[PDB]
């Protein structure tokens, strides 16, 4: 079934069609590689998960993979955040929930 | 502060799909700690985000920008 | 059915309220430590987040257990929840060995 | 067109911590399918976003918008 | 020249490049060079998570060799994904038997 690596032809194709170069506007594309805070450039584009937050309070188009539960929790959380972004006095969530508090659970 | 074993147990049994599913005493006690770490991570990442914006307090804007990653790291 | 829903809703709110009270306290400490406040709306968001996140934890634990044939969720499924971060896993495992002793 | 099992096998082995971990031929075939689904899912969803903006080409801006819900779906 | 890792990534990059080409022709949309590189990075990193989870999922069931169950646990979050993986297993079982 052929090799794990690119062939001569596939490698030439990659080099001139896909490979990013230093002379390109974006020389490289990176992703967050994140950290846990509580426990302890140029031509480089860091993919952002937060810059399009105002696109997030609605379920986005799907192709073959349905949105998951945590995805819908995320969307619902973005919706809840939109609703209380311009408050506007005492928290709507506080009053919505405080009357159910039972001191035994805490 | 922190969560109580009883509360955490009611939050899990609230979502289980199999009514036969149970949680060991150690597991439940470990969850109490895990939930605490989760809340602090979110709160701390919120502070970070707001500080990177030279903001004075954590509003829902800064919390939004840390949400997706926070959910992915868990 | 109309009383079963109102009951399911009340109970949910009871739990939401407890999480919210606890989240508020935990955030109070983070505010003192890092020296910065949280809007009332930020706290409420973190609470709802934690609430909904419990659902993810629950359904995962249950499946991680069934994956190991068990019906009872033990201490090593909880660890599977913290795999993403080495420091996270290390912290939870450090707290796990601790609990075991005394517990 | 897709990923070769020979590559996927070495893609996984690159990240195993234990030098004893192995991958069944069938699980490897499933992982070959999974990786494709992910790539195509990202591509198409980027397309659907470029279409919504009536753009002519999918740029990283269009990709980053569908990213959170993409990663959360996986 | 290239580190073993770089060649793995270039291989992934090229495959992703071809898959995006199909999508481009099918859906009638062009991809920027950067967008394909981005998806390539996502994929390679997504693969690191898959690999580490399989290993732990298997070791969780006291197994040393990752199996079909571990892959199904990977797609536990999506009905579509799970449905496909299980169906694939079925087609794989049919092809494997005979």
């Amino acid at each position: 079934k052929k090799d794990w690596f690119l062939s001569e032809e596939e490698f030439k194709l990659w080099n001139r069609l896909y490979r990013l170069r230093d002379s390109d506007e974006i020389k490289e594309i990176t992703l967050p590689q994140v950290q846990f805070s509580s426990l302890q450039t140029t031509g480089i584009h860091q993919l952002s998960l937060s810059e399009w937050r105002l696109w997030q309070d609605h379920p986005l188009p799907t192709h073959q993979v349905d949105h998951s539960d945590r995805c819908r929790h995320f969307i619902g959380l973005m919706q809840m955040i939109e609703g209380m972004r311009h408050e506007e006095g005492e928290c709507s969530y506080e009053l919505e929930v405080e009357s159910y508090l039972q001191m035994e659970d805490v | 502060s922190g969560f109580r074993k009883e509360l955490v147990s009611r939050l899990l049994h609230l979502h289980f799909k199999d009514d036969k599913t149970k949680v060991s005493g150690d597991a439940l006690q470990l969850m109490v700690e895990l939930l605490k770490v989760f809340v602090v991570e979110a709160a701390v990442r919120g502070v970070r985000q707001a500080q990177a914006e030279d903001a004075l307090r954590v509003d829902v804007d800064q919390l939004e920008k840390v949400l997706p990653q926070l959910l992915l790291d868990f | 059915a109309e009383t079963e829903e109102q009951q399911r809703f009340s109970y949910q709110q009871r739990l939401k309220a407890a999480v919210h009270y606890t989240v508020g306290c935990l955030c109070e400490e983070v505010a003192l430590d890092k020296e910065m406040q949280f809007s009332k709306q930020t706290i409420a968001a973190i609470s709802e987040l934690t609430f909904r996140q419990c659902e993810n934890f629950a359904k995962d634990l249950e499946m991680f257990a069934r994956h190991a044939k068990r019906t009872t969720i033990n201490t090593e499924d909880v660890k599977l929840l913290a795999r993403r971060s080495n420091s996270l896993l290390k912290y939870i495992t450090d707290k796990s060995e601790e609990i075991a002793q005394i517990n």
